């Protein structure tokens, strides 16, 4: 009836192939866990940053089209425990997987946005040098304008920051990687 | 305390466990059904013999209420009982014996003259053992139809659907003679006194009309002859529609009026409209067999009198000679005339009335169809016209795919139809006055007040109660004289058509069905029993069914494939379709041409303009020539743009360095979409390598004919979950084109194309602006051909786009582009 | 006698001939289904569900091609196999018109014996057989063995392989 305002509104549209409530929930994968069913709960049902997160099978590294890390990262398998908080606001949502570390239960991913547009995947590492638990956050740009794949890796200072992790992991040394090869 | 009795054949076999006060009766009555039982062969394919289980405890229940009688209850009786509770238990988990009998057809090596058998069988036991259909079955249609789900509408054929209309009557009374036997004997006996009272009715019914003893014994049945005329085949005809409406109202335990009471109308083809009033009448098994009285006294004095105004005189034996080598069937009053439109046939029938005088004259008698005609007049006359129409028609075999369209000779079918008299025109106009004075003898009268549901008339489509003028007059007129509209009868809102009418897969519903395929109608074809392998019309069983299995719904193209308006987070608004939804930008393709998208900086200006473009491989000659243009276009389009490829596949030498370079390019990560297949359709094992290898997101395919539609379709079955871009383009379209229209494969095929919801099909050529696209985008543009919406899910601009600013297209040849005035779709095959 | 797959131009003439019961000779190949049927609609599409269940895919209008036109299409995406429809025909020939001690094998084994004829040519010769059914219980055994014989002699001079 020529009003905009009648127009159903979504996040980002696109990435639906043509053959196809809970805020505070905790999700645990087994031996038989279906894994399509798995991610589908991860996501929820808003089509927003975690629907594009655990359903996308593609994103990108500056023009190419890469296999999602996330759904790699969260597949399932024996042990897995992955905690939704504020699952129905998603300027708050935080996905925390935790996997068996030495025995007991620690949280080794933390997917979360971190700013309007960034997708902040922390990954953690408990068998460190000092006993304290070393973050790598890997960064990811949300663009709901592109909504075919929507997700891509910042690509600046990748190698900078897996470096100072690693750096954590390997070197009791102030991290400084301004010295000479030579 | 019960004693376990075995009955088997060969391997399989069934234990029952008989009661020892009553194991000594059922004992020798196994030895007894083992000797008529015959002699065990592999597979159990032999007839007369059972393939399952559950057709053998069938044979016994059907053996044992042969020697069971129904008045004094004897020994056998007691075992009927429970060997009778023992087949429901073990086989009928619920359901109805129908259902079984359809499980049975689709797992098992049975026939459906031995699943007729096992019904017959059931239903015989179930009666002899003081059982009747009392309670209400929780079949999942009319369950549907108590909630409001689902709308039912009664459709009754007439003539002309088979050649032995009869021997569905005695495969009626073969099997539920326990059921309508008392239908059949109360229709005979009103007959043989309507022969008797009326006059002069001896002496066309020579051989009588007693069909009680043409059942009992097929010795005594009348010739075929006999039986096709109209006063016999008239009358007969009701009770057949009438019989599968009682079958249908027992088995569901329903009175007539409480199955009528959830039809939401009728009506009835031709004499098939007598049927549809009287069973809007009836109320309850007391004041039925009054509305049966009325039904046949209709039925039968048309015949009588419709006979006696245009008698069928033999025929010189050259006409019926000629008329079979050419493959138009024995000559008769009425002639169908499929795949020509009604202006088309009304054309060839002015040419043929030209010479003829007015008495000899035909006329369009039935509009079955857009495509689905049948002409009334004498038979020399029909045949007249019948020569006329072989010369335009063309040969069986000769291949028009290289020929134009237009220049195409029009392949039509034209067969005689198996009937006596023309009914719906103007020769029988004299018996009008009689039929209408004679019912008022036998007092036959139908009163808007009895008919509690919408009766439709068949020449406007009105209900019949809110007529004027007596409703009996109206039915007479609509049968003998108007002609008959069914797709105007037939513009009802209804998600169901029981199809009571005689002749079944080759009877009215199937063709309700082509007319009404996508609009969201599902027809049930409720007087046989079968399985539809492509599932997309019912058979008896879904009436009776209880399951999920017993509430289907056809696809509503309309409503299933609609254009919607979705709006992202930025505010920017989307035509949603099935392709649209995928690619996440506009359903608007620009197709790979030579030379036109060759250029990497018109793909990557279109690219980063927000619309899907191929690059276009027929510009290069080398893996490394197309490498460099590819890494061209990506240095330009922006980060997470795409594009695909356009390879032709009557260049093998391209394929051969084209697909490698793309799976090499995928597993490296280039951001290619697609790949079009232009010039052809891949074989299926070579879809079935680009499909698996290449990581591609879908694969477009240009099919040039229907032929090669199918070949698309193919591939989709091969691969159901990977989209497929069927991008379908007629001869209008520039470059290398074909022969064919735009429109008239997509008619033929858009439903084939529907069942596969990976195909998201994509209309090209001939496009410009949305205005000339937008009819194809809702699928208004079908209704202009007289047939349901057809929505497409995308469009593609080839010649439009050739003049945009970034086409490499030199200055001058974009001034002789624009200089073209072109032409409108009906003139572009000159 | 070399080993050689049933043609489907051989399949589908049987298929069509045994429904319309008639003789192999009295179809054409160059003839569509809508022709040999005529009025029959209710042949026509028991006829195009059997060509269904047999070969499985079908082209668009079968009944407008003739058969020639559509055994050489069916005979792309076939090899040798009699599926479910013509093995259940084959099934349904033995078990009402052969006697009794009279199974598949038994013929299969005779055919391999007697005439030298493997699994692509016993296939062949019952096809054969099936269209044109003696309508008649087998009763005596030679008498079988004398229409088997009569078959192979007829199969031999269709595929025009010398015995
Ligand atoms: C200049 C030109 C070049 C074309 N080149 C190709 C090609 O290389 N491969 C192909 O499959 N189709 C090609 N086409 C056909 C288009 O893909 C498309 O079918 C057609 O342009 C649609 O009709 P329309 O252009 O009148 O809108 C070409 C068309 C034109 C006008
Ligand atoms: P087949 O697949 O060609 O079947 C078509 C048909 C038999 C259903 C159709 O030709 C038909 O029945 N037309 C006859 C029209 C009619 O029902 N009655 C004519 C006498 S009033």
């Amino acid at each position: 009836g020529d009003d905009e305002s009648k127009i159903p509104a979504v996040e980002y549209f696109g990435g639906e192939s043509p053959v196809d409530s809970e805020d505070s929930a905790v999700f645990k994968a087994t031996s038989s866990t279906d894994e399509e069913s798995w991610f589908k709960a991860l996501a929820g049902s808003e089509i927003n940053w975690r629907h594009a997160s655990f359903l996308c099978s593609f994103i990108t590294q500056d023009k190419m089209f890469v296999s999602n890390p996330i759904r790699k990262v969260f597949k399932p398998s024996q042990g897995m425990v992955v905690e939704i908080s504020n699952g129905n606001t998603s300027s708050k949502t935080v996905v925390t997987l935790s996997e068996p570390v030495q025995g007991e239960l620690k949280p080794t991913v933390i997917l979360k946005l971190l700013k309007e547009n960034i997708i902040q995947m922390e990954m953690i590492e408990n068998r460190t040098m000092d006993g304290k638990p070393v973050s790598l956050p890997l960064l990811y740009n949300f663009n709901p304008d592109n909504g075919f794949a929507p997700i891509s890796e910042v690509m600046e200072d990748r190698n900078q920051r897996i470096k100072e992790m690693y750096w954590k992991l390997w070197i009791d040394e102030p991290f400084n990687l301004d010295f000479d090869p030579r | 305390s019960t004693r376990p009795l075995t009955l088997s054949h060969g391997s399989l076999e069934h234990v029952l466990l008989v009661p020892t006060a009553s194991f000594f009766i059922a004992s020798q009555l196994q030895e007894q059904f083992n000797k008529i039982l015959p002699e065990p062969t592999e597979g159990f394919a032999a007839d007369d013999e059972p393939t399952t289980p559950a057709e053998l405890v069938g044979k016994f229940l059907g053996y044992v209420s042969s020697l069971v009688e129904p008045s004094k209850v004897g020994q056998f009786d007691q075992v009927l009982n429970l060997c009778l509770t023992e087949f429901e238990n073990c086989y009928l988990e619920g359901n109805d014996i129908h259902a079984l009998a359809a499980k049975l057809l689709q797992e098992n090596d049975t026939t459906l003259v031995k699943t007729k058998e096992l019904i017959k069988n059931y239903i015989t036991a179930r009666i002899m053992a003081k059982r009747p259909f009392d309670k209400k079955s929780n079949s999942a249609l009319f369950r549907a139809v108590g909630e409001g789900n689902a709308q039912l509408v009664a459709i009754f054929g007439g003539q002309g659907n088979t050649d032995d209309y009869f021997e569905e009557l005695r495969d009626l009374y073969q099997t539920y003679h326990v059921l309508v036997g008392d239908l059949i004997k109360f229709s005979a006996e009103t007959l043989s006194e309507l022969i008797r009272t009326t006059l002069d009715a001896e002496k066309v019914f020579t051989q009588g009309l007693n069909i009680l003893e043409w059942l009992e014994n097929p010795s005594n049945t009348p010739d075929k002859d006999y039986l096709l005329s109209i006063p016999i085949s008239c009358p007969l005809i009701g009770v057949i529609q009438l019989a599968h409406y009682v079958v249908t109202a027992k088995l569901l335990g329903f009175t007539p009026g409480e199955l009528r009471s959830y039809l939401k109308g009728a009506t009835g083809h031709s004499q098939g409209l007598v049927t549809a009033v009287a069973i809007a009448e009836t109320d309850s098994w007391e004041s039925f067999f009054v509305s049966v009285r009325k039904a046949i006294t209709v039925l039968f004095f048309i015949g009588v009198r419709c006979y006696e105004a245009y008698p069928n005189t033999s025929l010189p034996p050259s006409i019926l000679e000629d008329s079979l080598e050419n493959n138009e069937g024995v000559p008769s009053p009425m002639l169908s005339i499929s795949n020509l439109t009604q202006e088309q046939v009304q054309d060839y029938v002015n040419k043929t009335n030209s010479h003829l005088p007015a008495g000899k004259q035909v006329e369009i008698s039935l509009v079955n169809g857009a495509k689905n005609l049948v002409v009334s007049g004498p038979p020399q006359s029909l045949y007249g016209l019948n020569l006329t129409l072989r010369k335009a028609k063309a040969p069986s075999g000769l291949d028009q795919s290289r020929i134009p369209f237009s220049e195409r000779k029009l392949k039509f079918s034209n067969r005689f139809l198996p009937v006596a008299s023309p009914f719906h025109s103007h020769l029988l106009v004299p018996a009008s006055d009689l039929i209408n004075k004679d019912l008022v003898k036998n007092n036959v009268s139908f009163n808007a007040k009895d008919i509690q549901i919408p009766v439709y008339d068949t020449f406007d489509g009105s209900d019949l109660r809110v007529l004027s003028g007596s409703i009996s007059e109206r039915i007479v007129d609509c049968i003998i004289r108007l002609p008959v509209k069914w797709e105007t009868t037939t513009q009802f809102k209804a998600t169901h058509i029981l199809d009571f009418g005689p002749g079944g897969a080759s009877g009215l519903g199937v063709l309700t069905h082509r007319n009404k395929d996508g609009t969201g109608v599902r027809v049930i074809v409720a007087g046989t029993l079968d399985i539809n392998p492509d599932d997309d019309y019912g058979f008896k069983q879904e009436i009776f069914d209880v399951t999920s299995n017993g509430l289907k719904k056809n696809p509503n193209w309309l409503e299933e494939y609609h254009p919607k308006l979705i709006k992202n987070k930025s505010g920017k608004i989307f035509v949603e379709t099935k392709f649209s939804k995928l690619i996440g930008r506009p359903p608007l393709l620009v197709p790979g041409m030579t030379p036109c998208t060759v250029s990497p900086d018109f793909v990557a200006a279109t690219t980063n303009a927000g619309y899907t473009i191929e690059l276009a491989g027929g510009g290069y000659f080398s893996a490394a020539g197309m490498t460099a243009a590819i890494d061209s276009v990506v240095s330009q389009i922006e980060k997470g743009s795409t594009f695909g490829i356009n390879l032709i596949y009557v260049n093998p030498f391209m394929l051969q360095w084209g697909i490698p370079l793309i799976k090499e390019l995928r597993s490296k990560g280039y951001p290619i979409q697609f790949l079009t297949i232009g010039a052809g359709v891949p074989s299926l094992e070579v879809a079935s390598e680009y499909i698996e290898t290449l990581g591609l997101k879908y694969l477009g395919l240009k099919p040039g004919s229907i032929d090669a539609i199918s070949q698309v379709i193919n591939i989709a079955k091969a691969h159901p979950n990977f989209p497929i871009a069927l991008q379908w383009t007629g001869g209008r379209g520039g470059g290398h084109h074909s022969f064919e229209d735009a429109h008239t494969p997509m008619l033929q095929m858009y439903s084939k194309i529907r069942r596969h919801p990976n195909i998201m099909l994509i209309f090209g050529s001939g496009f410009g602006s949305a205005d000339d696209t937008y009819p194809y985008l809702t699928g208004e543009w079908s209704t202009k051909f007289d047939y349901p919406p057809m929505p497409f899910d995308g469009f593609l601009f080839g010649s439009r786009v050739m003049i945009a600013k970034e086409v490499k297209t030199s200055p001058d040849a974009k001034k002789c582009i624009a200089a073209c005035t072109g032409v409108p779709d009906d003139k572009w095959e000159q | 006698i070399a080993d050689e797959p049933v043609k489907a131009s051989l399949l589908l003439h049987v298929l069509v001939a045994h429904k319309l019961k008639k003789s192999l000779d009295s179809i054409p190949m160059s003839k569509t289904i809508k022709d040999l049927v005529g009025g029959k609609s209710t042949v026509q599409n028991e006829i195009l569900g059997d060509l269904g269940k047999e070969f499985g895919t079908t082209p668009e209008k079968p009944e407008e091609t003739p058969l020639e036109e559509l055994a050489e299409t069916f005979q792309d995406t076939f090899s040798g196999a009699l599926g479910k429809q013509s093995s259940s025909l084959l099934s349904r020939l033995i078990s009402s018109k052969m006697p009794g001690g009279f199974t598949i094998t038994v013929a299969r084994k005779y055919l391999q014996t007697r005439w030298g004829l493997p699994s692509g040519r016993q296939d062949g010769v019952l096809l054969v057989a099936l269209s044109n059914e003696p309508a008649a219980r087998l009763g005596s055994e030679a008498d079988a063995k004398a229409f088997l014989d009569s078959m192979a002699q007829k199969y031999a001079s269709i595929v025009g392989v010398d015995l």
